[PDB]
């Protein structure tokens, strides 16, 4: 189990390594979706309107 | 670590063991007039003061005598 | 003994190598003290290493290999280390030997992995002395096997007949095979 | 006598409380932290350790305590000794053994019981489990206290401490590699110890063994190291090569490496001071100047008053060699002033450039800078006066008089004038146009900057470099917030 710990840990290494491109995709895409929704709720606001008090 | 400052401090103690409070007061003679004054401007001031310390310290009164001769 | 002495450089740049021999022998004593002094003699060492003029290739190969991982990458050191030809070295606790055999084993199993997916064709040449110096320490650790790393290194080397001699003498064979499969399924 | 006798007991055990609290908080805190995971936490308590060291360096603790206050020396940690489980009885013993000496009196000594400190490590340091880290955290803090006052025949005892330290750990090691935080601390700790007995080394004998084997001990560290400990061990070697080396053919440009990330807010300053001192011998105008000046502008943390004074002296000394010497302006302290007082007159006399008088003037009151030894940079400076002077001439007008300026420079002759001028031209540090018509030598001597002349190629490298610095500064405002958000 001592020498097996290495070979067993390699799987965890690859598993933790594969998450890099994943979080890259998330952080790059969700900000684009963020500005998307931002402009979506921004275009809701229009100049012509009624003035209250 | 900073432990290397000890022999330097001891060296300073030796420098203080050389003379006792002589340069302190001797330079305090100037520093008392130099006190409260910006030490940035004192560089050029001490520069010119030490430059003219040898000869032509004033020279402003000599100009009138140098009018006819030059 | 000597440290900043540049004399051994002039001796290494000098002909009639019979006087260069003991100079290099004494150089091997101070090489651990200062590896920076040999840096200027590295090129000449390489020069005398290339030609067959000198009788002992291992004497130059050892100095080159030990000064290379001190200076540059472990690769260039391993080249002359594995290209040292016939070499006799007893087991030692020194850093040099264990590190160079560490890189030797790592690069060996690296080449084994690289050649694992290529069963036939374009086979890379493998020297016999490499297999010898690897299997020497391998068997040395395979004496009692210590019931741990035997099947591990047997699997990591990606060799077909390597694990057949490992199961010759062992305790609790079904447990060893179970542990083996357990190790093989997790990789 | 009766007054001082009645007032005698309160002063000596002043630090005891806060010191016990200190070692309890640091030890119990660190151990109680990394106990669950040692390999996880890395160098969290390191800065605290070095801070406590730098704080305890100025300690006024032992003065009149030389008499029977040494009873704290025989006693020690004693945390959960001889058995791993059943620590309750020992939790009682923690109060008990402290209560024993608190009844009436206690038998104390100084030089009597010293050597047998290795009794416990022979079997169990503390818990038989955590022994290396608990052991170092036990022995190492109290050792400088016992080894304090290097003078008065403590040299032999210091040697005993040496061989004991080695034999227990330093000789080689307790195991192949610790590979943990206690190891990462062990680097700077053992290094600090090396700096501690360095004084004993350089005191009388020389080095035939230890630091020479420290190379093998350095490469024993793997190249996968952050090279922090490697650099700290490199500092003592470089300092050992500081006084006398004189061979630049190897370690210069061989010792250069990948140079990994290291800060510590100390090592940068002191190592830049070291390599600056080494590179000050060839008189580097470009790199050494700005990097040593920057190094002077760095390390605000502890003391710039008593430390940076030396590198400031060296700074102005290598500054006056260019003909333009800046003085002390922004920094106000009553140290560098007194240190520069004898040197002030001459460093101010540099710009004047009078050979004859100042030749005698220097040697007249000269003490310290000629006590630097072997008259090197000063025997260079003496004839550097005329080079800085002719450089001032290069900054001066073009037309050269055979009488006026020849008398002003105290040198009158047709040949050597134009000759030395040409020698100032071949340097490439200035700009001049050599022309001969009526026998007089003129110059264009344009000092005008790059403004409105090839601007792009001019400030190109400046823009690139500054943008690189600002971008790595963006990285510097990037990674640490992630280091903040890692645990939350």
């Amino acid at each position: 189990d001592l020498y097996s710990r290495y070979k067993k840990l390699q799987q965890e290494l690859e598993f933790l390594e594969v998450q890099e491109e994943y979080i890259k995709d998330e952080q790059k895409n969700l900000k684009k979706e963020f500005l998307h929704a931002q402009e979506e709720v921004k275009r809701i606001q229009s100049i012509p309107l009624v003035i209250g008090q | 670590m900073s432990e290397k400052k000890q022999p330097v401090d001891l060296g300073l103690l030796e420098e203080d063991d050389e003379f006792e409070e002589f340069p302190a007061e001797d330079w305090a003679g100037l520093d008392e007039d130099e006190d409260a004054h910006v030490w940035e401007d004192n560089w050029d001031d001490d520069n010119v003061e030490d430059d003219f310390s040898n000869q032509l310290r004033a020279e402003l009164e000599k100009h009138g005598y140098k009018m006819e001769t030059s | 003994m000597i440290t900043s002495a540049a004399g051994i450089i002039s001796l290494l740049d000098e002909d009639e190598p019979q006087l260069k021999e003991f100079a290099l022998h004494k150089l091997n004593a101070v090489v651990n003290d200062f590896w920076a002094e040999i840096s200027e003699s590295v090129d000449k060492i390489e020069v005398l290493y290339e030609d067959e003029g000198f009788r002992s290739r291992q004497f130059a190969a050892l100095v080159a290999s030990k000064v290379f991982y001190h200076l540059g990458a472990f690769e260039e050191s391993l080249n002359y280390a594995l290209g040292a030809g016939d070499l006799f070295n007893v087991n030692d606790n020194s850093e040099y030997v264990e590190t160079i055999i560490a890189k030797c084993i790592d690069h060996y199993t690296k080449q084994c992995v690289e050649n694992a997916d290529l069963p036939e064709g374009e086979k890379k040449p493998i020297d016999q002395r490499l297999e010898g110096i690897v299997n020497k320490m391998f068997q040395r650790c395979l004496d009692d096997h210590k019931y741990k790393q035997a099947i591990g290194i047997a699997l990591e080397t990606r060799r077909l007949d390597v694990f057949e001699k490992t199961i010759l003498e062992s305790n609790d064979v079904p447990g060893m095979l179970a542990y083996s499969l357990k190790l093989c399924m997790s990789l | 006598p009766p007054g001082g006798g009645e007032q005698e007991p309160p002063p000596p055990p002043a630090p005891q409380d806060v010191e016990m609290k200190e070692e309890a908080a640091t030890g119990g805190g660190s151990t109680g932290e990394a106990d669950g995971k040692t390999a996880a936490a890395a160098a969290e308590h390191s800065q605290r350790e070095l801070d406590t060291v730098t704080l305890e360096d100025i300690k006024e603790h032992v003065k009149q305590l030389e008499k029977a206050v040494s009873g704290k020396e025989p006693r020690f940690v004693l945390r959960a000794l001889r058995m791993l489980p059943s620590t309750s009885r020992r939790l009682n013993h923690y109060v008990l053994y402290k209560a024993v000496q608190g009844f009436f009196t206690s038998n104390n000594a100084t030089r009597d019981f010293l050597l047998p400190f290795l009794e416990e490590p022979m079997d169990t340091e503390a818990d038989l489990q955590f022994r290396p880290r608990t052991g170092k955290a036990a022995s190492t803090p109290l050792l400088p206290e016992v080894e304090a006052y290097l003078q008065l025949l403590v040299v032999i005892f210091m040697m005993n401490s040496k061989r004991y330290k080695e034999a227990q750990k330093i000789s080689d090691d307790l195991m192949q590699k610790i590979s943990t935080q206690n190891r990462r601390a062990l680097d700077l700790v053992a290094a600090k110890c090396y700096y501690y007995h360095a004084r004993v080394y350089e005191f009388l004998d020389k080095l035939d063994v230890v630091r020479s084997f420290l190379h093998a001990r350095l490469r024993t560290a793997t190249l996968r190291h952050d090279a922090d400990g490697q650099a700290t061990l490199l500092n003592l070697l470089l300092r050992n090569y500081l006084h006398y080396s004189l061979y630049d053919q190897a370690e210069k440009l061989v010792s250069k490496s990948v140079f990994p990330e290291q800060a510590n807010n100390n090592e940068w300053a002191r190592y830049l001071y070291y390599t600056g001192r080494i590179k000050a011998i060839q008189l580097e105008y470009s790199e050494a100047r700005r990097t040593m000046t920057n190094a002077l502008r760095k390390a605000p943390q502890h003391t710039a008053v008593g430390f940076k004074q030396t590198v400031h002296k060296l700074l102005i000394v290598v500054e006056l060699l260019l003909g333009e010497i800046p003085d002390r302006l922004q920094f106000r302290q009553p140290s560098l002033k007194r240190s520069l007082m004898p040197y002030f007159l001459l460093t101010q006399a540099v710009r004047t450039g009078n050979l004859a008088k100042f030749n005698q003037v220097l040697d007249q009151f000269g003490e310290k800078f000629q006590a630097d030894g072997t008259y090197t940079l000063i025997i260079r400076l003496r004839h550097n006066v005329i080079k800085t002077g002719v450089r001032m001439i290069s900054l001066s007008y073009s037309r050269i008089s055979l009488a006026d300026i020849a008398q002003k420079l105290q040198l009158d002759s047709p040949e050597d004038a134009e000759f030395i001028v040409a020698k100032a031209i071949r340097d490439g540090v200035i700009e001049a146009s050599i022309n001969h018509e009526k026998g007089y030598v003129q110059s264009k001597e344009m000092i005008d900057i790059y403004s409105t002349r090839e601007p792009q190629l001019a400030f190109h490298q400046r823009i690139s470099f500054c943008l690189d610095i600002h971008n790595m500064s963006v990285k510097a405002m990037r990674f640490p917030p992630k280091s903040y958000n890692k645990d939350l």
